[PDB]
């Protein structure tokens, strides 16, 4: 779990975003001059750089398939390419601009779109058939939704402090709960993030306080619950509002990015408490942060700048020998003078 | 008089200070003896007085430019026969010959060595062990020890033998 500095990449200036695949092989850098470039993690290269477009490129996301990601600028196309030679399928020339894409993890065909004011309608691939997603009050101007881990129900959440759950095609209102932010004023939220194992969940509110809940908690609570918090996180001292967070490989791992300082803060799920602080370059402001799924580097995007923070193994490598345990002072003991299983191999 | 000799000896082991019986070093290290002859049919007598329980310790004839370090039986030199499993030696290569020597016995080693006008014998309690090998080198024959965990040996060279054997005709070493 990252402890150095370990490097960095300065091979192609002004980076906005990324994020990753299933797999964690590639690195879909996001660039202002409307640019994905490319990087791989075991062989250190730049295999393909799509020249997208020429506007600040914003959202990005990976599919499950591994050919088809997808994006949004300020040219206000909801594009699409693929990793074999960069071939654009499709260009959504839409108004309204965009905030974050997201597909359904298996039903790819299905993607989910923030514009700037309204309510996120779910996309498509090829037919423009978007299916409105009913939000009440219309009023915050700020509303942002997701899908569960499985894509198995949608989640929202507006500017007031309401939440609103939807099934994946044909939303079905289950469950209905206004935060608990202070007592008489509420806040909105920014982000609201999900692991690949279990369905714990952040919100990221804007008081500077996270808080956390479970997908069986909340599907308990139903329609008019009071979910209480697993968590609330927060950092009293240095008073620090937040910018992006995400989660662990296994959601254990809370990585919340500053707004301000260009800081790493970690968390533990269970206990709860801080682990490390991270810190770098102390002259930058933090946009983007990534998380890598099967082994735990993580990506700063700040200034242009992408670094990758490992932890060296400087306990060591033991490749070689589990035998030979070694005696401190020279210990003597000289004294001395001197078809059992069958398991498919073929498997 | 026939006895032990000075420089014969590594700093680990002991050469008792009667000249009549080995302290013994937990390692394997080789001491011999002083007082041999080189043709004839010659005797003495090692009295193996106290012994542990697993043991190793082998006795024999031996020539002094072998190696001054080894557990018996390492050379060309010399025989040898262990005190566990009763074992004889070329090289110290395992050939299994009987079942080893414990505690209260007397080891009085025979020689035999004819010239142009050769075996070596062990005695265990009288009893003819039988024939290690046969015609051996050329060279003075001194005894050799090496031994376990600090135990009691004895050796002996008057003619007042505790089991002299009525099987041959020999001589004892005092007559140097």
């Amino acid at each position: 779990y990252p402890e150095e500095a370990d490097g960095t990449l300065d091979c192609i200036s002004m980076a906005l975003t990324c994020t990753f695949n299933r797999w964690g092989t590639l690195l879909a850098v996001g660039c202002n001059d409307g640019r994905i470039v490319i990087w791989d993690f075991l062989t250190r290269g730049i295999a393909k750089i799509i020249s997208a477009h020429i506007h600040p490129v914003c959202s990005l996301c990976w599919s499950r398939d591994g050919h088809k990601l997808v994006s949004a600028s300020t040219d206000n196309i909801v594009s699409q390419w693929d990793v074999l030679s960069g071939d654009c399928d499709q260009r959504f020339r839409f108004p309204s601009p965009i905030l974050k894409v997201q597909y359904h993890p298996r039903d790819q065909n299905k993607v989910l779109v923030c514009p700037m004011k309204s309510a996120p309608v779910m996309l498509t691939l090829s037919d423009s058939k978007h299916v409105v997603l009913p939000v009440d009050d219309d009023s915050d101007l700020n509303v942002v939704a997701s899908f569960d881990r499985r894509g198995e129900y949608i989640y929202t959440g507006n500017a007031k402090g309401k939440i609103l759950v939807l099934k994946t095609d044909s939303q079905d209102l289950v469950a209905s709960f206004r935060v608990t932010t202070g007592t008489s004023n509420t806040t909105a939220i920014k982000s609201i993030e999900f692991a690949r194992k279990g369905s714990c969940f952040l919100i990221n509110t804007a008081d500077r306080i996270i808080r956390v809940y479970d997908g069986r908690e909340i599907l308990t609570c139903g329609r008019d619950g009071e979910p209480e918090p697993m968590q609330k996180l927060q950092d009293l001292v240095n008073r620090t509002p937040w910018k992006k967070c995400c989660f662990s490989g296994d959601g254990e791992y809370i990585v919340a990015g500053s707004a301000r300082q260009h800081a790493l803060y970690i968390w533990e799920k269970s206990i709860g408490n801080l682990v490390k602080i991270l810190h770098g370059t102390r002259g930058e402001l933090l946009l983007d942060v990534a998380w890598h799924p099967v082994r735990p580097i993580i990506a700063s995007i700040s200034s242009g700048v992408v670094s990758i923070w490992a932890q060296n193994q400087v306990e060591n490598w033991s490749a070689f020998a589990p035998d030979f345990k070694e005696l401190d002072e020279n210990v003597e003991y000289e004294e001395r003078e001197s078809e059992d299983e069958e398991v498919d191999v073929t498997s | 008089r026939v006895l032990l000799a000075l420089h014969d000896r590594a700093p680990q082991l002991k050469i008792s200070d009667d000249r009549l019986t080995v302290v013994g070093e937990k390692g394997y290290s080789m001491v011999r003896a002083s007082h041999g002859v080189r043709k004839g049919a010659w005797y003495f007598e090692i009295t193996v007085d106290e012994m542990p329980p697993d043991t190793a310790a082998r006795l024999g004839w031996s020539q002094p430019l072998g190696n001054l370090q080894a557990p018996l039986g390492y050379d060309k030199f010399s025989y040898s026969w262990r005190s566990k499993k009763g074992t004889k030696f070329h090289q110290s290569i395992g050939k299994h010959y009987s079942s080893g020597y414990g505690q209260g016995d007397v080891l009085g080693f025979y020689i035999n060595l004819p010239e142009d006008t050769s075996e070596i014998i062990f005695y265990k309690n009288g009893v003819n062990q039988g024939v290690a090998y046969k015609d051996i080198f050329e060279g003075v024959y001194f005894p050799a020890i090496s031994l376990y965990k600090s135990c009691t040996v004895s050796i002996n060279f008057g003619p007042c033998f505790k089991y002299p054997p009525k099987d041959l005709t020999y001589r004892p070493m005092s007559d140097m």
